[PDB]
């Protein structure tokens, strides 16, 4: 009925397109067991999520860097901010774990026990951390404009898209790594490279992704 | 149901009617060292002698040390103030240490064999008539007569409020001193030291720039 | 019925009741209830905020044809120090922000004089103070309401116009308008750039990146210049 | 919960304070008053801390009021803070000493009276001499008030009188605040900012000293 990654092949069982984004993708069947693919679906949903915050801050920082702006590389973005800002390494290490211990721990204990952050016991906050589904956490906090709570086809939609963003951002964070390992310029810089000549400036020509050319 | 952890699952033996009546009960256990009543008990005890005996050992460490900052006294540093203390004293370290573990083994002794039978002190013909005064009150670890002279334990509206402010309090005493000890062999100087040098810059003097607590960075 | 988009099916959140209903919603920000309560009385500080804004830098030029709105914060001279203009315009934003947001949260609430008990706004609406504040009403008040929401709507249009205008070409509203009517065929954004596969070319931002305001150094950026056309 | 004045109109106040207590505007985001008991403690020491911060304020600024003009006397250009190293007829320790002593049986008596009211209304040396048995912790009466000003609207000025004090408490936070960061009286500085207050400001003093 529904589309799936391999046409001809019937999905599996473990995928019935409840999910947003179901196809039916599993050779490994690594998510049969209802607890893991639970525990699956939140992994790739933040690891879209933080793969779409990487991807535009990559391509804005690349846009910038492109034009006149002095914006430096997303690989050299660490060095130039730490040695222009008297900014010390461990100490921000130190402070980010700490701000994303709390909020993963937070997360984490309301996956074991959903509704659980509720009860109050962090300043008396209890529907802002009361939860949706599994990795959606609706509420006030999370989702002030309100769009998870009202228009349920649009939401799902919205879901679909955020899913489908997601994979995308993070085939595009691969890509980043990967171009910049083999060419050793920027994204921008490949894509303009690309422009230029995109029939002598590719993967095939850049003497390191085929090694017997 | 105040608890440790938001979510995390209560251990069984701190659900139990007796463990919640102790103070500060906010089900913290995660090696299960309080599943056996008797040995919790036994933990309850060490706990309420480690907190007064931690907060009277951070308050004489501390406001001593606030003072020295200002113009109120010229104390030495705590781990300092042992070797100035003996220099121009009256007896030796030894004979002193040996003065106080005596008059400390009576005392704990008699507060062991109250532990083993409550009220055992009030023992007739035993301390020439203070052995009245001796038996505690119902609860262990919480005695009366020569102890409490202000009596602010009559009242019980405050009594259960009371013991939140004097397990809590001691547990954050218990870990200052653990401070006390991190931070002298982190930066080797004074607790106070190190409190004005982080408020000069906070964003650069912690413990992840002295190089001790983090030797991976 | 009047709509953004002739023949099309406005969404079902939005039926035609709140004033400059046009069924535009392709996002759905307004299906929730408490949410578009909130977003209408937001709209309408927008609205009043931007119509007083493009008045007063129409005036401003009008008036005073050497002196840029971009630098007015700059140029203006007072012997009120900017310090304390600042605190008395936060105490006084603040004040009448916090009567209107309990307004908001809590209706029939805050319309009491504290000063005088005898002064009492009467009966209205959120977002819609009324009394004092509306001493002549000439015409329908829903007619009224749909031309304020609409005057509004191109007020803050205009804002974002001029904002633009000056950070692209230097120059106010009444300047941009005469040197575009002078060569209009050459004057739009799209006679200044364009882009293509092989270049991307931009105007420049007119707009200093450092102004020098009692030796401070205030970073005055082109909004987004990086992803100007 | 009322039609009692609030410090937020519309806002959802804390049912605990029902108006009994004078001053009572709702006002606790923090819940302290919460516990019966600790509220009973909270009045009073609200109450005895807005007289003393009253005596403070008043004593901080009248002298330095009367420097200023032709008045003259012993200690005039001393400042408030500067008052403790002035050569007076004893030394600090013994008037320390006996203030203390003197504290002391005053404050005993009235911790007596306010653990059981009426407890202490009678005068231990001269047993005629007494208080009235209308009496409740915190307002003594009898010779306390010798003129009977208490007999008229004890409301209205029970309210006078907390109101004074809360503005006292924070003139007298706002003293020590001073004298921490300009470094000099408070009149000196009241003065400063009646000659030019666009520019002698919280904000424009601290961005200098930054």
């Amino acid at each position: 009925v529904r589309p799936v990654w391999f046409p001809g092949n019937p999905p599996p069982a473990h995928l019935d397109g409840s999910l947003a984004g179901d196809y039916g993708f599993d050779p490994l069947f690594l998510g049969q067991e209802p607890q893991t693919l639970k525990w699956y679906v939140q992994a790739e949903l933040v690891h879209g999520r933080f793969a779409m915050l990487g991807a535009a801050g990559i391509i804005l920082t690349s846009i910038g860097a492109k034009v006149g702006l002095g914006f430096p590389e997303w690989y050299d973005a660490g060095k130039v901010v730490v040695e222009k800002n008297n900014i010390d390494f461990p100490t921000l290490m130190v402070i980010q774990f700490y701000l994303m211990g709390w909020a993963e721990t937070k997360r984490w204990y309301d996956f074991k026990n959903p509704g659980s952050q509720a009860d109050g016991s962090f300043l008396g906050f209890t529907e802002e951390f009361k939860g949706l589904e599994n990795g959606y956490p609706g509420g006030r906090f999370f989702d002030p404009m309100g769009l998870s709570r009202g228009d349920a086809a649009k939401y799902q939609e919205y879901k679909q898209k955020e899913v489908k963003n997601g994979r995308l951002a993070m085939i595009a964070c691969l890509g980043f790594a990967a171009q910049y390992a083999a060419t050793g310029k920027g994204p921008l810089d490949n894509l303009a490279d690309h422009l230029a000549d995109p029939n002598h400036v590719n993967f095939a020509t850049n003497g390191v992704s085929i090694p017997i050319a | 149901r105040q608890s440790w952890l938001p979510g995390s699952q209560i251990p069984a033996h701190l659900d139990t009617p007796a463990a919640q009546a102790l103070a500060g009960n906010f089900g913290f256990d995660p090696l299960g060292l309080g599943k056996d009543p008797v040995a919790l008990r036994w933990y309850q005890q060490a706990e309420l002698i480690h907190c007064r005996t931690a907060m009277a050992g951070v308050a004489g460490i501390l406001i001593p040390g606030l003072l020295t900052k200002a113009g109120a006294l010229n104390v030495p540093e705590w781990y300092d103030a042992g070797k100035v203390a003996i220099e121009n004293s009256f007896a030796p370290w030894g004979s002193l240490l040996a003065v106080q573990l005596f008059l400390c083994g009576f005392v704990e002794a008699k507060r062991w064999q109250d532990i083993r039978k409550p009220g055992s002190q009030g023992e007739p013909g035993s301390f020439l008539g203070f052995e009245a005064s001796l038996k505690g009150t119902s609860e262990l670890g919480y005695p009366g007569g020569p102890f409490d002279p202000l009596g602010l334990s009559k009242e019980a509206d405050k009594w259960a409020d009371w013991k939140l402010k004097e397990v809590k309090n001691g547990r954050l005493a218990m870990l200052a001193f653990l401070g006390f000890v991190a931070q002298k062999y982190a930066t080797g100087a004074g607790p106070v030291d190190n409190l004005a040098a982080h408020l000069k810059d906070p964003w650069h003097v912690n413990y992840a720039t002295n190089g001790v607590s983090l030797p991976f960075l | 019925r009047p709509l953004w988009l002739p023949g099309s099916t406005p969404p079902a959140h939005l039926k035609g009741d709140l004033p400059g209903d046009f069924g535009f919603d392709p996002l759905g920000l307004g299906a929730n209830a408490e949410s578009l309560k909130w977003f209408k009385e937001s709209e309408l500080v927008h609205s009043r905020w931007a119509m007083a804004a493009v008045a007063g830098i129409l005036v401003q030029e009008i008036v005073r044809p050497d002196v840029f709105w971009y630098n007015a914060g700059k140029e203006v001279e007072s012997p009120l120090g900017p310090l304390g203009l600042l605190a008395v315009e936060f105490f006084l934003m603040h004040w009448v922000e916090v009567r209107r947001w309990q307004d908001l949260r809590k209706p029939g609430s805050v319309d009491q004089d504290p000063i005088f008990s005898q002064y009492k706004l009467p009966p209205h609406e959120v977002g819609y103070p009324g009394g004092v504040f509306a001493p002549f009403i000439p015409g329908d008040l829903a007619e009224l309401k749909v031309k304020e929401i609409k005057n509004g709507r191109l007020a803050m249009l205009a804002f974002v116009g001029f904002v633009m205008a000056a950070q692209v070409t230097g120059k106010g509203p009444i300047a941009a308008l005469q040197e575009h009517l002078a060569d209009p065929w050459g004057t739009t954004i799209f006679s200044k750039a364009a882009v293509v596969p092989g270049q991307a070319v931009a105007p420049p931002c007119k707009i200093p990146a450092s102004v020098s305001y009692k030796g401070i150094e205030i970073p005055t950026p082109c909004f987004l210049q990086g992803l100007w056309p | 919960d009322a039609a009692l004045p609030s410090w937020m109109p519309g806002a959802d106040l804390p049912g605990y304070l029902n108006g009994t207590l004078p001053g009572d505007f709702g006002f606790d985001p923090l819940y302290l008053g919460q516990d019966p008991v600790k509220l009973k403690w909270y009045a009073q020491a609200e109450l005895m801390n807005a007289r003393f911060a009253m005596l403070a304020v008043a004593g901080i600024l009248v002298p330095e009021l009367l420097s200023n003009i032709g008045f003259s006397w012993p200690g005039a250009g001393v400042a408030w803070y500067d008052a403790g190293k002035f050569e007076y007829f004893a030394p600090a320790s013994s008037l320390f000493g006996v203030q203390m002593l003197l504290f002391a049986w005053v404050e005993i008596r009235r911790y007596q009276d306010f653990v059981k009211p009426g407890s202490a209304n009678q005068d231990p040396i001269f047993t005629n001499n007494k208080l009235p048995d209308g009496n409740e912790p915190g307002y003594p009466g009898g010779i306390f008030d010798p003129f009977g000003w208490s007999k008229g609207d004890i409301k209205s000025l029970k309210l006078k009188e907390i109101k004074n004090g809360r503005l006292a408490m924070l003139a007298f936070a706002g003293f020590i605040g001073q004298a921490y960061t300009t470094g000099t009286t408070p009149l000196k500085n009241l003065s400063t900012h009646l000659a030019d207050p666009w520019s002698t400001t919280v904000w424009q003093n601290d961005l200098a000293r930054l």
